[PDB]
RNA sequence: AUUCAUAAUAACUUUUCGAAUCGCAUGGCCUUGUGCUGGCGAUGGUUCAUUCAAAUUUCUGCCCUAUCAACUUUCGAUGGUAGGAUAGUGGCCUACCAUGGUUUCAACGGGUAACGGGGAAUAAGGGUUCGAUUCCGGAGAGGGAGCCUGAGAAACGGCUACCACAUCCAAGGAAGGCAGCAGGCGCGCAAAUUACCCAAUCCUAAUUCAGGGAGGUAGUGACAAUAAAUAACGAUACAGGGUCUUGUAAUUGGAAUGAGUACAAUGUAAAUACCUUAACGAGGAACAAUUGGAGGGCAAGUCUGGUGCCAGCAGCC
RNA sequence: UAUCUGGUUGAUCCUGCCAGUAGUCAUAUGCUUGUCUCAAAGAUUAAGCCAUGCAUGUCUAAGUAUAAGCAAAUACAGU
């Protein structure tokens, strides 16, 4: 999440299915956390999982335990009571200790989600990469300012968005358009079970990461 | 911190472990506490004790301060003071070095890994080396 | 997988809580003796009811019964040592006629107020609570101490507790520092 | 339940050990030996709870493995060795001896004895049979089997086994008028004289015992340990001599000894 | 109380036992030979006794149901005989022979959200209800069934097969059992740490030494329970009771102290925390207490304003 | 010592029910939750299903040491 902006923050709270909400332990709760929690509560609450960082800055165990209890009870006020949150110790090698990260991975590898009302009728889409498709001669000849044809890639969630061209589309923070064309590219990061199913139709050792938005 | 009074009551002589056992109580009307190394030094100079053969280990300060009651004991001929004392109290007095091991999870995991081989395992090592090398 | 430790309730909420007679009676009790709330009165009433049940069970027993003699002598000696029963009232007919005001009088709050140096039961309560009382030579800060009869004459200020000398407290040091750094120069 | 039990929890230990119910959830559980485990005493309880010569269990083990503690003249290195009645537990580091006898309150008492009289021990002979090759033998209350006894030594009597190799010394017959210790029931620790033996065929004979204050009681036959003639016990009795005063005069004696 | 203990005669046996073991000591004798003899132990071994146990076992005592009155007895049900098997008694099983055994004092069948007891609560007493659960006994290790080893298991952190689930892969095969400690799923509506240690209590072994999620320590939703802070003493002006006793105040004066922070020391296996303490830490004590209710019943409002309607008076107050 | 008051009546009395106040080793839930001591915690519905880690191993002077193991009595002798 871009922390300073509220706009994409609201879009994230509208879209996300699991939200890892992180709080500085030594500082306390901040206004961004409260604003995101209220936006998520009003727009349809997703699965919220709290994590607290900067806990090695505490110099005494008594203050650390009391602050952990206070943060946990404030979280239990904002979220359902008994909700468990994770305590992260240090950043000693640019990353967190292995046990806490293991428990974070284990909790979200067995959890199930709730059917929200808004997600189950309106189709939505998370865009993973971006490409502008215009001819460079069209860019050069008529002054670089004519509005463009843009093809964007991503994953569909919620509802089937019909295969007829011209269905109306809203892009949050941009506006309202009508889509010219759509197609289904093959999935670039398939599950392994999909790969044994494919191999069974004819009868990915390291590419578990698909990040076209960033560089390798 | 004006003065400290050191009184050893209930003294029982134990020739079974070759020591003397007692309940110390200290009147320390001002300072903070007992300062157990300093208290050990003065209890050593009390009898004739050769300080490393003196062990005071139980202590509790009475509510309101000033009075602190604990249990301690003094050996003789410090060789069996090293023989008969527990290891943690020997380390606490500087008479031993704290040994470094792995945690219990790592030790138990190492034991369970070594449980899965029969013999020294050099045969299996050479077999898997020649199998996965070629 | 261990031995259970014993515990008991020390009070009992009345079945008829807000009837006016017991309400203003316990209001008078908590006002004259400076009690914090109504659990003090209920606790003292629970102790009085236990003593009354013991005295009734002993008085139903026959005279010169060794059980009656032993437990009656023990109970009367205990209440004399506490300070409730008078020295000329060592009979079971008189412990069946006891009252909660005898137990409320015996507590440390009143017993430091009645000896002077406190000037009100609430100043006595605050003085005890703020870690000042020295019973014998031991610092007491519990207002329901129930002072023993033999220990009634040893109540004084601590070797700590700056009203008994020994380096006056923090706000006096604050005032001295302010008068030294600002009023001094 | 599928085999023998090796643990004994606190609240299941015998009450006469005086083990506090806090500070641990397990009891010593004395091993197999000469005495029944509910009428015996482990060496750890004697060296720690009674004598207070040790502070932990490993200190008791360090005492025992140093070959200091001897039961009936023999070195024992067992932490939970079941010492019981009439044992001659002795310590040579302190040059100090004990005889395990019951206090009048119903528990084993600390009864220091001299160097002499720590060289013999009374044992209630409990069965007299005939062994292999026609050799008569007796066995007593602590499993001591003695070959070739006196022909007048009958069942349910006492014998004087010294320390070394059995070799029964002078014995006394079970009869009316003898001095008797009570080693069971609610009359535990009381000493008296037999006045009648109410014999019952089928089982469970009864003994009527009158103490030195002429306050009689009755007990079963198997809780009777004859320990000498009237006015002369064959050992040194503990403090109080087994009188069982009621709580009133015990309290009065406590205030009599109270002060200065 | 015995055909008991034990002894004796005759024989018998795929026939047992009666030390071919280990450590630490270097003594004594002379025929002066690595001669003779000899100490303290460790471990095995036959039987008896003992101890830790186990298996059967006598008497009496369990909730509801008659819209359950007859039940067992083919294919053992009651008993006698002989045998097999058992560690041993025994219809435990087998061959034979009798026809028995239980019951209106309730046999038998059925239900039980029925493990039993010590115990818990409500009572003045009798009763009534609860007891999965810190101790004792029993049973089980997803459901039947069988077995090896061993003194002891019909053992499941042992084995074999069947039933139901279910893991791996190269498709040939291998492997499984959290009603142990953590932890997860079982609804999309939720509840302790996949932490530290054998220091204490004890248990195991060849064994002072190793091991122990048994157990202890700390963490975690106010289970339940104990004690207890959030203020105390004044001066001034009004209101009083009226010259000595109180309330009110965007009035004021100094004392006292811990909730927290923290050198130190104690504590502890190492810690956290408690107890102790140099220093910091209070006027809006902002270092900021809550949950309900108000004619009654078993307490505290004959308090205030606003709203919907009226074919009631006036007509927009 | 042992907590009841009304309605069901115009009164007098059974019988059940309702409204109210109070006590709860009773279940569930809400709000609030500074200190000390203490100690309960997947039975209630499912003896339903389980990822991963651990939970049973053990050596004395005294059973077997030629480790081409480690340091320093030509039969071995420490660990």
């Amino acid at each position: 999440c871009p922390a300073d902006d509220l706009n994409a923050m609201i879009d994230i709270a509208k879209i996300a299915d699991l939200v890892l909400l992180l709080i500085d332990g030594n500082f306390g709760f901040e206004m961004e956390t409260m604003e995101f929690l209220n936006i998520a509560q009003h727009h349809g609450m997703p699965r919220v999982l709290g994590v607290a960082t900067h806990l090695d800055l505490f110099k005494s165990q008594s203050t650390l335990r009391a602050s952990k209890k206070r943060l946990k009870h404030r979280f239990w006020t904002e979220v359902y009571q008994g909700a468990k949150l994770f305590y992260l110790s240090g950043v000693i090698n640019g990353r967190y200790p292995d046990r806490e990260i293991l428990n974070l991975s284990r909790f979200i590898s067995v959890m199930k989600f709730r059917p929200l009302k808004w997600r189950n009728e309106h189709p939505y889409m998370l865009a993973d990469r971006f490409t502008d498709l215009t001819h460079p001669e069209l860019i050069e000849t008529q002054g670089l300012q004519i509005d463009r044809k843009v093809a964007i890639y991503g994953y569909l969630h919620g509802t089937p968005l019909p295969s007829a061209p011209g269905t109306r589309v809203h892009i949050a923070g941009v506006g309202d358009f009508s889509v010219a064309q759509i197609e289904k590219l093959p999935d670039p990061c398939p599950t392994p079970f999909y790969q044994q199913k494919l191999d069974d139709f004819e009868r990915d050792k390291d590419k578990l990461i698909y990040a076209p938005m960033s560089d390798v | 911190s004006d003065a400290v009074t050191i009184r050893t009551r209930k003294v029982i002589s134990n020739p079974l472990l070759a020591r003397k056992q007692f309940v110390v109580d200290v009147l320390h009307p001002n300072r903070a506490n007992v300062s157990k190394d300093e208290l050990r030094e003065k209890l050593a100079e009390v009898y004739k004790a050769e300080k490393d053969a003196v062990s005071v280990f139980g202590f509790r300060t009475q509510f309101g301060g000033g009075k602190s009651v604990g249990f301690g004991l003094v050996y003789n001929s410090v060789a069996e003071a090293k023989k008969f004392e527990p290891t943690y109290r020997l380390v606490r007095y500087g008479l031993a070095e704290k040994v470094e091991k792995a945690s219990r999870q790592q030790r138990k995991q190492k034991k369970n890994r070594d449980k899965k081989i029969f013999g020294t395992g050099k045969r299996l090592a050479k077999k898997v080396a020649r199998r996965n090398a070629d | 997988p261990r031995a259970p430790r014993t515990y008991s309730k020390t009070y009992s909420t009345p079945k008829r809580p807000y009837e006016s007679s017991r309400l203003d009676a316990e209001l008078k009790l908590a006002g004259e003796f400076g009690l914090k709330n109504k659990k003090e009165i209920y606790r003292i009433s629970f102790q009085l009811s236990k003593i009354r049940r013991a005295a009734r069970d002993l008085l139903t027993r026959d005279e010169k019964d060794p059980k009656r003699l032993f437990e009656g002598n023990a109970l009367i000696r205990r209440l004399v040592r506490v300070g409730v029963l008078s020295e000329d009232k060592k009979k079971l007919d008189y412990v069946l006629a006891l009252k909660v005001e005898d137990f409320l009088e015996r507590r440390l709050q009143t017993q430091v107020y009645k000896l002077g140096l406190a000037k009100s039961v609430h100043h006595a309560r605050v003085l005890i609570t703020q870690r000042h009382i020295a019973v014998g030579k031991q610092i007491v800060n519990i207002p329901s101490f129930m002072v023993r009869l033999d220990s009634e004459k040893h109540i004084d200020f601590a070797p700590t507790s700056p009203f008994g000398g020994a380096r006056p407290g923090r706000v006096a040091r604050r005032n001295a520092a302010r008068k030294a750094e600002a009023s001094g120069e | 339940a599928r085999g023998p039990k090796k643990h004994l929890k606190r609240l299941a230990a015998p009450h006469h050990w005086l083990l506090d119910k806090l500070s641990g959830c397990y009891a010593p559980r004395p091993s197999a030996g000469p005495h029944k485990l509910r009428e015996s005493l482990p060496l750890i309880v004697f060296l720690r709870n009674r004598l207070k010569y040790a502070l932990n269990g490993r200190e008791v083990k360090a005492i025992l493995m140093q070959r200091h503690v001897k039961v009936d003249g023999k070195v024992r290195t067992d932490t939970t060795y079941p010492a019981g009645f009439m044992d001659v537990i002795t310590l040579d580091a302190t040059n100090e001896n004990f005889r395990l006898v019951y206090d009048v309150k119903g528990r084993f008492a600390v009864h220091r004895i001299t160097d002499e009289e720590a060289s013999y021990k009374l044992g209630k002979v409990k069965k007299v049979q005939l062994g292999k090759k026609g050799v008569p033998y007796v066995v007593t209350h602590d499993g001591r089997t003695i070959r070739y006894p006196d022909p007048n030594i009958k069942v349910n009597d006492t014998v004087k086994i010294d320390l070394a190799s059995g070799k029964i010394t002078d014995f006394i017959k079970f009869d009316a008028g003898k001095l008797v210790y009570v080693t069971g029931g609610r009359n535990l620790g009381r000493i008296g004289t037999i006045v009648h033996k109410e014999r019952h065929d089928g089982g469970f004979d009864l003994v009527h015992i009158k103490d030195s204050l002429d306050n009689t009681f009755v007990t079963r036959l198997n809780n009777v340990f004859v320990i000498g003639e009237q006015g002369k016990p064959y050992i040194s009795l503990p403090k109080g001599k087994g009188i069982k005063l009621s709580i009133a005069e015990e309290r009065d004696r406590r205030r009599a000894q109270q002060g200065l």
